[PDB]
């Protein structure tokens, strides 16, 4: 009856409103930005012991210097992740340099709101945390289905983000080390998760000025827990 | 039968120093056996720390520099910073190659500072093949300029000589000399020499008179 | 010459209540013979045949694309095509390619599927149709074939006389053509039967 | 009800509800102020994690402040940037500010008349300098545009407009410092009584006779706040 | 306009496709049509829904269509939709013969048309075709074959099946009487009359086509009124 | 052409057309997959007399090294299967390697996802179980659903009564159960016998390391029952 | 130009001269003709300099995207196939490219020749460029699969050197790379004038 | 249920309500008038001041669509501006093809047919604006046309659009415009605007004046500021 | 244009103190035939800018049409912004280059003269998009015959008065009449100053043929 590009009397796009609600169906992801690097942590949310935990990928590499945590409708995110990967490589090709975390986030958010009436029929029902290191140092950005993006010191997305964000604002400080940030987000994930946190039901990744995007192995997760 | 190209002459030169770069050109614009103008520089400022020399078909030089200027602003708008010398060089490679099947009849040399504040020179063929150079001559009299630079700057074919760093003062004297020599033999090179010096302080220009014949 | 690249010869001839169509059997590429049993005459019905000389690739393509259109026609109309209608259908197919033509000039031979009246025609490569009451020829030895047909053909020939006439016309014509021959096949179409024969022929 | 879902549907009262609803979107944005003297045009914006960008560079002589849908804002900013590039490419001179605004109005009107399309849910303040001196323009989801002595859009901007009217008689003769402070004071009216302008929440853009459009953030806005 | 769009290609809350289901309703009100596989051929038996006295009968058949040299079909549903689909079947068969220079295997022809029908249920916002088809044929892969397709683009192979009016009652009779692997054409004929006798008897009211192999060549023939009137007489004795 | 937005967000962040597609899956016959040590097994429930069994099969080969089973709209399945078959050949063409089971899964999933965000189209109403072996001889089992989400499983079920079969497999999928090839097939039959109340109305297929798909005879299935 | 590559026990040796010409004029004596596609893949430049640089840079882009998408490094066979497919579309339009794609994958050391004419062939040894005929002579007389690492270096170096002697369009310096299992290394860069002193 | 949602829908009594609703948007706008006199055409607009923050000259309702053609608008201003562009493009294209200045009647007809095209379809909505076109040349004399949202086009001696249209016409009818010069008419136009202005309801307005005639040598121009101020003073003192 | 038809010859231009002067004869040649002897090859663009064209006359008329409409368009807005001579020259460069790049050139060489902001403008654009500024210009045979005389005077005296620049142009037009076989002794002179653009004509040069007795 009503179109996808309709405004509400309050001046909001209905479809975008509903897409933001779908983020709340997603598992919790956390990002913290320190002077020593950025860390990303996500709840896997295993639904069955028969399911392979390593086939749940909610932190992905964009480039050597940029990672991405996602929450919401995961199938929607794959097309956004590809756009980010292609765009970083396009920038390298043309300019022979690394694309900044901000520029990558900006490029991905250009896709949003580009729906209407076999083109995109609806917005993407996913939120993204972009964490990486460029010449401005370590940086974390948040983007939601509306296409709004912003730099964050610490951010949580997903079902339990409101509570997790409260925890983050208490523990975070600007002079905080990366090792502290890793521990902080694991403690927060622990309390907001339904299941008991172990080495198989969470993901953790860091990007540092020193080294490339690093996904924590099983053994490395056990050490941290 | 219409030909879309003409040769308009011009000689360009760049030298990379420790903390400086020089881009130089003559000011003559020619066609056939005629002179269009005696006051047509082949150097264009791109940023505070990058200059480009362009010679060949003047139609293509004008078009290309306007394309580059647009691309610089576009990059600054989306990336929130000015383009580096290296990024400009890399980008120009792709711009030139986009016309692989109808080329820009243009010889380009980029001169400026790299990210460490060191002199950088990049030279290009018309379809965007490029590399970093210590020094490079391009355009009409390049076969006249290049051998002396190899000798005096590169110390080629010289025994029992200490390979001293190249001062700005010696570089400036070499630039003037090679152009005065080129103006003796290449009919296309003359009128005036325009020199752009790129340092951390900025870009300053100097002009020297050449033979008018 | 593009039409002489593969060589080849076909002719059709009209008798009393019967028709005949014949073709050489050589498939070659310029001077080199490749096979000696190349099909150039294709059935387009019980009593209707098309023979194609010219570029071997186009001989095959036109045969196959015409069968396509004829099969659809017969299914739609629930009857066998009349010979004159096949000629028109062929003309249409060839003229579609007016500006990039198939290099084949076909001959058609058949009896009307209800009246059993003899029909022969030929078309050029862009589909100009030509109906005759005697004979039609097509190929790299058209002149040799015209000479034999003009001399030998008589009206109202019986199937046996028609067989001998088209046989002698083909054999003696192709024997003066370097790029035609390596055998001759002949079809005699009658009301009640088709007779197919290969002739004893020079193999040079 | 049945008159408010399609931009192509007139109501019996001679209104288009979708356009009006789109205008509500800009009211939900944070406040921004623009004002001009005879030499300079200034933009001041309140920023709602880092504080969200509100002031965007368009050309050396044009900058904008935004209120409403961020995505529509960038779509319009990109169009504007392109128009400016096109002008310099073709004519080797800056696109006159009033001509750009006309292009914006023409562009943003098209979706207001076509089925399945929607208005741009963004309002712009445009600061520029050209042959005709400094300019402040305002653009609307309705695709209408206004030439302003000063203006404010966004939430609680009504009190910023009240300040501007009170003081606009002295704007023309202000030096740059006094003109920026006027803009800051107006923007401060929008704030709750307890809240104050800080270096975290204030963004300033300036263009003038001998100054390319420049954006001041964070540490760069400190000199302007110190004088208050 | 979103107001006037009936949205023919969407899911119901139960995961159902309403237009497809309503199309199958249409078919259930169409003339009875059944096919039976045997050891020495396949047959189609159709109820003529053109039984008016003032009709001319100008074609050799009214509900049985030849598709190529080795295949025929019969239809239940909207007649006009059937005309579109049968034309398309002929085109697909000819496209295959052009490409491969051999006849299209029966299942390949069915799959190709079903892909078209499926497309109408998933995109384009059009009403689906209201046609079920029975296909009979022979190929070098599986010999004598019988297929059925429905509006959604589903198909299946059968030894015996029925579409159209009273098809549920017909499929019951087939399960009882069909001797799997022991059917000849003469006994299949008998069973067809017997099934049409209950679900509907006159020779003007039925239409029977057979497909057989003779001298390495497929023969598709519509039985003459005399042959059908003799088959009706042979049953009434039983 | 037709450009109506068919899959749209509802209040609460629901994509109704996708949820309705998932209902179509539940109306489908049960399909079970088990990954063994050096074997992968698929088994499907069958709905009759007078029908040709060969024509109506729910287990299909995508390539020489990949096959799949499906539940839901059978017409939609045929379309997805043939799309995947084309893609397997395009991969062999471009990379000169057979597809990994994960690659083709990712392809099928992204195809399904596109039909949830494209104008003028409804989603595919099928789930798929995709099995096979990689280059290094690792057995694989993936599941796709209408939303375009995919995951790897040790064992899984889709279609009518999938939830009951899944709960059976959770209690039964041990090392002892997948110790041999005979016990791996048995576990699938047992899983099916839990909802089929039958044993003669089941189709089963086995795939071994670089040995291609083998569909078991009714006489061979009668031995296990 | 002279470029060569050969597989042996210990990987693949890649070597090139460094001269670029415009007609008879020497435009550069310091061209990098060995192109670093990724840490495990090398390509080589012969024919048109822009053509090789552009298309192999495009290959590097595609290979990186592939790694990100698949979570595995591309094979040598697949990388060379990508490049071949890229340039095939442009046959008869005057692209000039002759390249060797060199790496080490699951099948061991890999070496493909790919050109703008549409050729793509796997091989044990290749030489490409105006000087290739002269390098073939030397390389063929010295090549063995069971060559030692230092012996492989000497042979590649000498073969390029001898090409620079006979071929007017080859010279400058000889650049030498070694592709090993854990990636390629830059082994040496020797001016031809220095090698003349050494070899006599 | 409703017959008033689409321009592609007739009501049972044969009306197109969407067009009528668009006309209501014109009726809610403030008044513009055009008067054709002896040697030209004069336009005046009651331009409401919605804010003191706006510049004097903002939201012009008078346009040049060709060098010899002026346009005065009432209604939704964004729609009016786009129609000004349509008219400009039409005049431009005419000169390119035919090699002379577009006759006013032809321009009116062409733009009106464009307006009309928006009254037929659910795909688009009617323009919510009415406008006047005015021109002068020696050959054609003075011409004044008016087009409404339905796409109807007629020529006038005097015309008014907006909310005080009927009241404006009453005043215009009192003039023998045929005998008067543009100089006299600008004063009368100023007068009529001041009369129909509802001072109680709408508070502040700018008077906008333009003309085309022998005195401007067939060029459409804004009335000079000094003449405009004289007309304002005359109108103000007349309202005494 | 692949093949020029009716063509015009040289256009001259020289800057002076307070303006610019251009000149062109009034002939359209059809090969060697002097076919149309009363055509204007000079255009007033706006109040600050004028334009003269060599080469294909049909292509010139097209540019007059396009550029004339462009100036009308701008004046409709009445916004106090106006195309500078430098802007017209830029536009022309882009247009010519664009047509050249489509292998469908406008077959013209042009001289743009202007005065704006107390500055003289003189610019050249050819059919290939070659463009530059100079104190004096001469297209065609003018490049060989007039430009040497122009540059000779400007060498000894860079700043000319209006009357000096006018005398110099008349002298060059006389030379072209003597030595260019496609010229005609009927020309126009256009001047741009602070006062605007004036076009004078038809003008003639007095000739001397004493050497016929030598
Ligand atoms: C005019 C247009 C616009 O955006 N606004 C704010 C709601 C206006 O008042
Ligand atoms: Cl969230
Ligand atoms: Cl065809
Ligand atoms: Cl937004
Ligand atoms: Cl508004
Ligand atoms: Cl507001
Ligand atoms: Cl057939
Ligand atoms: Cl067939
Ligand atoms: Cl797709
Ligand atoms: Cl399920
Ligand atoms: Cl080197
Ligand atoms: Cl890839
Ligand atoms: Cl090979
Ligand atoms: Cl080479
Ligand atoms: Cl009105
Ligand atoms: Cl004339
Ligand atoms: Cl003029
Ligand atoms: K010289
Ligand atoms: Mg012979
Ligand atoms: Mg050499």
């Amino acid at each position: 009856d009503r179109g996808v590009n309709t405004f509400s009397p309050e001046g909001r796009l209905f479809q975008v409103e509903y897409a933001i609600e779908a983020i709340k169906l997603g598992s919790t992801a956390i990002g913290i930005q320190t002077s020593e690097g950025v860390c990303l942590a996500v709840e896997k949310r295993i639904t069955s012991p028969l399911m392979e935990p390593s086939s749940i990928e909610k932190i992905v590499e964009i480039d050597a210097h940029i990672g991405c945590a996602m929450s919401g409708l995961i199938a929607d995110a794959k097309t956004l992740i590809d756009k980010a990967r292609v765009e970083t490589q396009n920038h390298w090709f043309t300019y022979n340099e690394t694309m900044t975390v901000e520029s990558v986030t900006q490029a991905v958010s250009n896709l949003a709101l580009q729906f209407g009436e076999g083109a995109m029929s609806r917005p993407f029902g996913v939120a993204l945390l972009f964490g990486g290191v460029d010449e401005k140092g370590p940086q974390l950005f948040h983007m939601d289905p509306s296409g709004t993006f912003v730099q964050c010191d610490a951010r949580a997305i997903g079902s339990a983000s409101e509570g997790a964000q409260s925890s983050l604002q208490e523990v975070y400080h600007k002079s905080m080390t990366l090792k502290e940030a890793i521990k902080s987000s694991l403690i927060i994930l622990k309390q907001v998760m339904e299941e008991k946190l172990n080495a198989t039901n969470i993901e953790l990744a860091t990007v540092q000025p020193g080294q490339n995007f690093h996904m924590f192995t099983k053994e490395e997760l056990e050490e941290v827990i | 039968r219409f030909s879309p190209y003409v040769f308009n002459g011009g000689t360009i030169l760049a030298i990379a120093g420790e903390d400086f770069a020089i881009v130089a050109s003559d000011t003559r614009l020619s066609e056939g056996f005629s002179i269009h103008t005696r006051d047509s520089p082949k150097c264009y400022k791109l940023t505070d720390k990058t200059v480009i020399g362009c010679s060949g078909f003047h139609g293509d030089c004008l078009t290309l520099t306007k394309i580059i200027e647009a691309r610089l602003k576009m990059y600054k708008h989306s990336n929130n910073k000015a383009m580096t010398t290296g990024a400009i060089a890399a980008m120009l490679s792709t711009i030139l190659y986009s016309r692989r099947f109808f080329p820009y009849y243009v010889y380009n040399i980029i001169g400026g500072l790299d990210e460490e504040g060191k002199g950088a020179v990049y030279s290009f063929d018309p379809v965007g093949s490029y590399q970093r150079d210590s020094f490079k001559a391009g355009g009409s009299a390049s076969a006249m300029l290049q051998p002396l630079l190899d000798n005096q700057v590169g110390f080629k074919n010289m025994q029992n000589v200490e390979h001293v760093p190249l001062s700005l003062d010696r570089a400036m004297r070499l630039v003037k000399d090679v152009f005065i020599s080129a103006a003796e033999r290449d009919v296309y090179t003359g009128d005036a020499l325009r020199i752009c010096i790129v340092t951390k302080e900025g870009i300053r220009e100097e002009t020297v008179s050449l033979r008018k014949d | 010459s593009i039409m002489s690249y593969n060589g080849g010869a076909v002719m059709a001839m009209k008798g009393k209540n019967c028709v005949a169509i014949a073709a050489d059997r050589r498939f070659g590429i310029q001077a080199q013979m490749v096979t000696t049993d190349f099909q150039k005459i294709f059935p387009m019905g019980d009593r209707l045949y098309i023979g194609l000389a010219g570029l071997a690739t186009d001989v095959q393509t036109v045969a196959q694309r015409l069968k396509f259109r004829l099969n659809l026609y017969e299914l739609k109309e629930g009857r066998q095509i009349k010979p004159y209608t096949l000629m028109s259908m062929v003309a249409n197919l060839l003229y579609e390619k007016r500006f990039g033509p198939y290099y084949t000039e076909p001959v058609i031979a058949g009896l009307d599927p209800k009246t059993f009246k003899p029909f022969i025609c030929s078309l050029d490569l862009i589909g100009c149709p030509m109906v005759t009451d005697d004979f039609v020829v097509s190929g790299t030895c058209a002149e040799q074939m015209y000479g034999m047909c003009e001399s030998l053909w008589e009206p109202n020939m019986d199937p046996d006389h028609l067989f001998e006439t088209i046989s002698q016309a083909m054999l003696n014509a192709v024997d003066r053509d370097a790029v035609s021959g390596m055998g001759v096949i002949v079809h005699i179409i009658e009301k009640d039967k088709i007779t197919t024969r290969t002739l004893k022929a020079r193999m040079d | 009800n049945q008159y408010d879902n399609d931009v192509t549907v007139w109501s019996p009262q001679g209104r288009i509800h979708q356009i009006e609803y789109a205008m509500e979107a800009v009211k939900q944005g944070s406040a921004t102020v623009g004002l001009k003297s005879k030499t300079h045009a200034v933009l001041v914006a309140l920023k709602r994690a880092a504080h969200q960008k509100k002031i965007l560079h368009v050309d050396n002589h044009i900058g904008i402040s935004i209120a409403g849908l961020t995505a529509d804002a960038r779509l319009l900013c990109n169009f504007m940037r392109q128009e400016c590039l096109d002008s310099r490419f073709v004519f080797d001179r800056p696109l006159p500010v009033s001509r750009l605004v006309s292009l914006i109005g023409s562009k943003t009107q098209i979706p207001t008349q076509r089925y399945g399309r929607r208005p741009y849910g963004v309002g712009l303040l445009i600061a520029g300098y050209d042959d005709m001196g400094p300019h402040i323009f305002q653009t609307c989801p309705s695709a209408n545009y206004f030439d302003c002595r000063a203006m404010s859009i966004g939430a609680r901007s009504q009190s910023a407009r009240t300040y501007l009217e009170r003081h606009m008689s002295e704007f023309m003769e202000c030096n740059l410092n006094e003109l920026v402070k006027h803009g800051l004071r107006a923007l401060r009216e929008t704030l709750p009584a307890e809240q104050d302008l800080t270096t975290k929440n204030v963004s300033i853009g300036i263009v003038g006779k001998d100054l390319e459009f420049t954006i001041y953030d964070d540490d760069d806005v400190s000199p302007f706040l110190e004088g208050l | 306009s979103r107001r006037y769009d009936s949205r023919t290609t969407i899911f119901s809350p139960e995961g159902r496709l309403y237009q497809v289901e309503y199309a199958m309703e249409a078919i259930g009100h169409a003339g009875t049509c059944l096919g039976i596989l045997a050891n020495d051929g396949v047959l189609l038996a159709a109820e003529r829904r053109n039984i008016h006295k003032l009709l001319d009968e100008v074609f050799f058949s009214e509900k049985i269509y030849k598709l190529n040299e080795d295949m025929a079909c019969s239809v239940a549903g909207i007649t006009s939709d059937a005309n579109v689909l049968t034309n398309e079947l002929r085109l697909i068969a000819q496209r295959y013969l052009l490409q491969y220079q051999e006849p299209i295997p029966c299942e390949q022809l069915v799959t190709a048309l079903c892909d078209i029908k499926q497309a109408y249920t998933q995109f384009g916002g059009k009403r689906p075709f209201g046609v079920s088809l029975l296909y009979i044929g022979w190929d070098k892969h599986y010999g004598f074959q019988l297929y059925q397709s429905d509006p959604s683009g589903n198909y299946g192979g059968w030894k015996a099946t029925c579409i159209g009016n009273n098809s549920a009652a017909a499929v019951s009779m087939l399960k009882q009487d069909y001797k799997e692997g022991e059917m000849t054409l003469k006994s299949a004929l008998a069973l067809a009359i017997k099934v049409l006798n209950k679900t509907m008897l006159s020779a003007e009211k039925v239409e029977i086509a057979t497909l057989t192999r003779e001298n390495g060549k497929t023969v598709i023939r519509v039985l003459k009124q005399k042959e059908v009137e003799q088959l009706i007489k042979k049953h009434e004795e039983e | 052409s037709y450009d109506r937005a068919i899959t749209v967000f509802s209040p609460d962040g629901h994509l109704f057309q996708v949820e309705y597609a998932q209902e179509a899956v539940k109306k489908g016959s049960t399909a079970v997959g088990v990954r063994g040590r050096d074997i992968v097994v698929l088994g499907v429930e069958k709905k009759a007399k007078l029908q040709d069994e060969r024509t109506v099969r729910k287990i299909c080969a995508l390539d020489d090294n990949v096959c799949m089973a499906f539940a839901g709209l059978t017409a939609d399945a045929r379309i997805v299967i043939n799309r995947a078959r084309v893609e397997c050949q395009s991969h062999r063409l471009t990379v000169e390697d057979p597809v990994t089971v994960e690659y083709i899964t990712r392809y099928i999933a992204s195809l399904k996802q596109r039909y949830t965000q494209s104008n003028g189209r409804r989603p595919f109403g099928i789930s798929a179980l995709i099995v096979g072996f990689d280059f290094d001889g690792t057995p694989r089992l993936y599941q796709t659903d209408p939303s375009g989400t995919y995951h790897a499983w040790k064992a899984n079920a889709i279609g009518r009564g999938a939830k009951s079969v899944r709960e059976f497999l959770e209690k039964n999928y041990t090392d002892e159960a997948i110790e041999t090839d005979d016990l791996t097939i048995k576990l699938v039959i047992k899983a099916l016998l839990e909802v089929v109340q039958g044993g003669k109305n089941i189709e089963l297929a086995v795939m071994r390391r670089d040995q291609s798909l083998k569909i078991l005879n009714p006489e061979e299935i009668e031995k296990y029952v | 130009t002279t470029t060569l590559a050969f597989k042996f026990r210990h990987g693949v040796i890649v070597a090139a001269d460094s001269r670029a010409t415009a007609g008879a004029y020497i435009a550069s004596q310091t061209v990098k003709k060995v192109i670093e596609i990724n840490p495990y893949l090398l390509g080589t430049m012969a024919g048109g300099a822009a053509d090789c640089s552009f298309w192999e840079r495009l290959l590097a882009r595609q290979c990186r995207i592939y790694e990100l998408r698949n979570k595995e490094r591309i094979s040598v066979a697949a990388a060379s196939k990508l490049l071949a497919n890229m340039v095939y579309q442009y046959k008869g339009m005057g692209l000039s490219m002759g390249t060797m794609i060199c790496g080490w994958d699951k099948r061991g050391p890999g070496l493909y020749y790919v050109d703008s004419e549409g050729n793509r062939i796997s091989g044990a040894t290749f030489s490409v460029g105006s000087g290739s005929v002269y390098a073939y002579g030397v390389m063929d007389r010295g090549y063995s699969y069971d060559l030692e690492v230092e012996q492989a270096y000497d042979l590649a170096r000498r073969a390029i050197y001898q090409a620079t002697y006979r071929d007017a369009y080859s010279g400058g310096a000889v650049n030498l790379y070694h592709v090993r299992e854990d990636g390629w290394i830059r082994v040496s860069s020797d001016n031809v004038a220095d090698l003349h002193e050494k070899y006599s | 249920t409703g017959y008033d949602l689409s321009a592609s829908t007739f009501s049972p009594d044969g009306r197109v309500f969407q067009v009528e609703y668009a006309m209501k948007a014109v009726e809610n706008s403030s008044t513009a008038i055009g008067i054709r006199c002896k040697d030209g055409v004069v336009f005046g607009v009651e331009k409401l001041v919605l804010s003191k923050l706006y510049e004097e000259g903002s939201n012009k309702r008078l346009f040049n669509v060709d060098r010899h053609v002026g346009m005065a608008v009432a209604g939704l201003l964004a729609d009016a501006r786009s129609l000004a562009d349509i008219a400009r493009e039409e005049a431009s294209n005419f000169r390119s093809n035919f090699g002379y200045n577009i006759p006013l009647k032809h321009l009116a007809d062409r733009v009106a047919m464009y307006v009309h095209a928006y009254t037929l379809y659910s795909a688009v909505r009617p323009f919510g604006c009415s406008f006047m076109l005015g021109s002068y040349s020696v050959n054609d004399g003075a011409q004044l046309y008016m087009i409404d949202p339905s796409g109807v086009s007629y020529g006038y001696w005097g015309c008014a659009i907006g909310k005080a249209r009927q009241a404006a016409k009453t005043e215009i009818e009192k003039l023998q415009m045929k005998e008067m010069t543009c100089r006299d008419i600008v004063k009368e136009v100023a007068k009529i605007i001041y009369i129909v202005h509802d001072e109680v309801k709408d508070k502040a307005f700018e008077l906008e004046l333009s003309w085309v005639g022998e005195l401007t040598n067939g060029r459409h121009e804004i009335v000079p500021k000094d003449i405009r101020e004289e007309a304002e003073k005359y109108a103000k003192e007349s309202l005494k | 244009t692949q093949n020029p038809m009716v063509t015009g010859t040289s256009v001259l231009g020289v800057k002076f103190e307070g303006g610019v002067v251009i000149a062109a004869d009034m002939l359209g040649s059809y090969g060697s035939l002097a076919r149309f002897r009363n055509i204007s090859r000079i255009m007033r663009v706006n109040n600050s800018t004028m334009l003269g064209a060599s080469g294909d006359y049909a292509d010139f008329q097209y540019l007059k049409q396009v550029l004339g409409q462009m100036v009308i368009d701008e004046e409709l807005l009445g916004d106090g912004h106006s195309y500078s001579p430098r802007a017209i020259h830029s536009w022309l460069t882009r247009a010519m280059y664009s047509r050249r790049s489509k292998m469908n050139p406008l077959w013209n060489t042009m001289v743009i003269g202007g005065y704006a902001d107390g500055e003289s403008f003189l610019g050249y654009v050819d059919m290939l998009g070659v463009a530059y500024e100079a104190p004096s210009l001469a297209t065609g045979y003018g490049a060989y015959l007039a430009q040497p005389l122009l540059r000779e005077v400007l060498e000894k005296q860079p700043v000319l008065s209006q009357t000096e620049a006018r005398d110099l142009v008349e002298r060059c037009m006389r030379v072209l009449y003597y030595r260019d076989a496609r010229s005609y002794n009927r020309f126009q002179i256009a001047t741009v100053t602070e006062k605007g653009v004036e076009i004078e004509g038809p003008l003639s040069t007095e000739t001397n043929w004493d050497i016929a007795h030598m």
